[PDB]
């Protein structure tokens, strides 16, 4: 019943032109850039990223970006989102998606990014982001993504962690973001990419989880990430992305899904905003053109569901989980 | 960033917002990194946490510095700061309800106590939750704190029901009575008499709105709940039955319903799949026709139905 409508006049064809140059040219000046520096690292993850989708990374700023995650890296071995900021396993895991795109791994120490995940998990085998010790499936996530990606994945207490996120699932079939919190599709997608990484995909009810991942989709075609809830952009990966991990992604309506996607871009400015008519940001840019090319458009490059990096990336470093379809 | 509506004043106040964030922000780095773990810090955090509370480093720097002054100043002005940061959690909560940080700092700081007052943080998830009835942050915060303060399961039971009657936005509340059943019971699937008593509750829900789309979702989890077919017993064989035909009324009030549709193909499978292989194929159709964007996923559906059938012709 929420929902968007979308307008007659809204973009129905995709401008990445206007989106590589609005990502090149993001962070020229700036309120929103300044009050956001606490996500900075993620921030220049999702535009790096999908400047690579789109055959662009070029028009960024190598060099200057291995300084930055270096001078990040603190003498735990955990990386912060900016300098002087605290590190945490969600910009760890950021940062090494970044090095895994430029190849550039030994820039930070290795070791010690290893040793500081391995310190995070508890004894019910969940992940902490950080010393202060908050719990959520997100960084069981991120910990097996950032050790799949440096090849240690054996560092930490697998089976442990594969037991804590399965008692996040929930009589819906998907997961939250600790034992008995509610299905939502972020939670989802880490849980679901938890277990392509640690080999566990058997343990999902696919048809179960599919259904309810495919009632995401209201009438306008946009997806949302919960019953009665409005439709955003970034379900296009959220639940997307999961859908292809359990091999359910065609029960989408792929081309109403499409339509609403392009309808979110701004024709004037590029990028793409959560719903038709609002702001535009990076990160909406990011998982709209991620959400396209799961859907198979032929102007991006290939995306890992798992990983949210181009395939040919993951190829590379020989990590490509097995999915169920 | 989430919600912002695309549309010189506007533009130059937060030009000066910044400055002050921004001076703010270097001031509460220079006296981190001097040392300095004091109420200065407090005060001046107090001021970029209120609009920006996910500046996670910022909350961490509110921590160490009560960590500090815990060590160093006395018992009574010690608990003089934990009740001014109760007060401090509390004003942030109003503002952004949905910040990590903010509930997390909260947990942090209830944990170290003795001794809390449970009661009254459970009475404030309560006022959150008739703000809010699908907050997960809240959700999730309650049942910290029914675990800290042991309250048992049948008190969150009796929560959820009134929570569940008094209005609409159910999906959080059904979820929380999924996860409460199991544990009144337990075991190493429900004892029929309790899934019996929530099917009576749930097929209220859904004649009551029939565009509910949490007591649907609810429902199908029930149906699969159980002893299985065909050990049904008579009284469960008959509610179902009673269940098929109140669904068929409601398609007949609302025929571009489709929740009802599938539930109708859902309760023909629990009670007798061969029997019904007509029924089930012509409601297959209706339903494709009602809710087209779902089709692949009706097909799939379908398809499984119809290997389980011939696998049923065949045990004969
Ligand atoms: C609450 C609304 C939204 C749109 C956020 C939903 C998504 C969540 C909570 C998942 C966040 C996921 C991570 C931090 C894992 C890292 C993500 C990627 C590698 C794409
Ligand atoms: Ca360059
Ligand atoms: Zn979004």
């Amino acid at each position: 019943q929420k929902d968007v409508t979308i307008k007659s006049d809204a973009p129905d064809t995709l401008l990445l032109e206007k989106h590589a140059d609005y990502i090149a040219s993001y962070g020229s000046k700036d309120y929103e850039y300044c009050m956001s520096e606490y996500l900075r690292m993620s921030g220049v993850y999702w535009g790096l990223t999908v400047m690579d989708l789109m055959g662009q990374l070029h028009r960024m700023n190598k060099e200057e970006i291995l300084v930055f995650i270096k001078s990040c890296q603190h003498e735990c071995g955990g990386v912060s989102a900016s300098i002087g900021h605290d590190p945490h396993l969600l910009y760890t895991l950021s940062a090494v998606q970044i090095l895994t795109l430029y190849d550039s791994i030994h820039v930070i120490n290795v070791d010690k990014v290893v040793a500081y995940v391995q310190s995070l998990q508890k004894e019910d085998g969940s992940f902490a982001g950080d010393i202060w010790g908050e719990i959520d499936t997100r960084f069981s996530f991120c910990a097996v993504a950032t050790l799949a990606l440096l090849g240690k994945l054996d560092a930490i207490n697998v089976e442990k962690a594969i037991e804590f996120v399965l008692s996040c699932m929930n009589f819906d079939g998907g997961f939250g973001c600790r034992p008995g919190s509610e299905s939502h599709a972020g939670q989802i997608y880490c849980c679901t990419g938890f277990l392509a990484i640690t080999s566990q995909l058997h343990q999902v009810n696919s048809d179960l989880l599919g259904w309810w991942l495919c009632e995401r989709q209201l009438p306008s075609g946009g997806l949302n990430g919960r019953p009665e809830k409005l439709p955003d952009v970034c379900y296009s990966w959220w639940v997307l992305a999961s859908l292809k991990i359990i091999g359910r992604l065609h029960w989408i309506d792929r081309e109403k899904l499409r339509s609403f996607i392009l309808a979110c871009q701004d024709e004037e400015t590029g990028g793409f905003a959560d719903r038709p008519g609002d702001m535009v940001d990076p990160f909406h840019t990011l998982f709209g053109i991620a959400g396209l090319s799961l859907l198979g458009e032929e102007q991006i490059k290939p995306v890992s569901p798992v990983f949210c990096m181009p395939e040919e990336v993951l190829q590379r470093v020989n990590v490509q989980p097995e999915l169920v379809s | 960033m989430h919600g912002r509506l695309k549309v010189e004043a506007k533009r130059l106040e937060r030009e000066q917002k910044l400055k002050l964030y921004q001076s703010a922000t270097q001031a509460v780095f220079q006296k981190r990194q001097a040392g300095e773990l004091d109420e200065s810090v407090l005060e001046l955090t107090s001021q970029i946490l209120g609009a920006n509370p996910d500046f996670a480093t910022l909350w961490n720097c509110r921590r160490e510095v009560l960590q500090h002054l815990e060590t160093e100043k006395s018992p009574e002005e010690s608990a003089a700061l934990v009740k001014a940061e109760l007060g401090f959690l509390e004003s942030c909560l109003r503002v952004n309800p949905k910040s990590y940080g903010t509930w997390h700092h909260r947990c942090w700081l209830l944990s170290r106590l003795p001794e809390p007052n449970w009661a009254r943080e459970l009475e404030l998830c309560a006022r959150f939750l008739e703000a809010d009835e699908r907050n997960f942050h809240c959700w999730d915060y309650r049942r910290f704190v029914a675990a800290q303060a042991a309250v048992a399961p049948a008190e969150e039971l009796a929560f959820t029901d009134s929570l569940i009657t008094r209005n609409f936005s159910n999906y959080s509340s059904w979820h929380y009575r999924s996860c409460l059943l199991p544990q009144l019971h337990p075991q190493p699937r429900l004892p029929e008499n309790v899934l019996l008593k929530e099917l009576e509750l749930v097929q209220n829900a859904f004649f009551t709105d029939p565009n509910d789309q949490s007591a649907w979702f609810y429902h199908r989890w029930l149906l699969g709940a159980g002893s299985g077919r065909c050990e049904l017993s008579v009284e469960k064989s008959t509610v179902l039955q009673s269940e098929l035909e109140s669904c068929k009324e409601l398609q007949e009030l609302e025929p571009e319903n489709k929740w009802c549709l599938l539930t109708i193909i859902l309760l023909m499978r629990a009670l007798d799949p061969l029997l019904y292989e007509k029924e089930t194929l012509q409601y297959f159709s209706t339903l494709k026709a009602v809710d087209p964007m779902r089709a692949a996923y009706l097909d799939d559906l379908r398809s499984k139905f119809l290997l389980e059938n011939s696998v049923l012709k065949m045990e004969y």
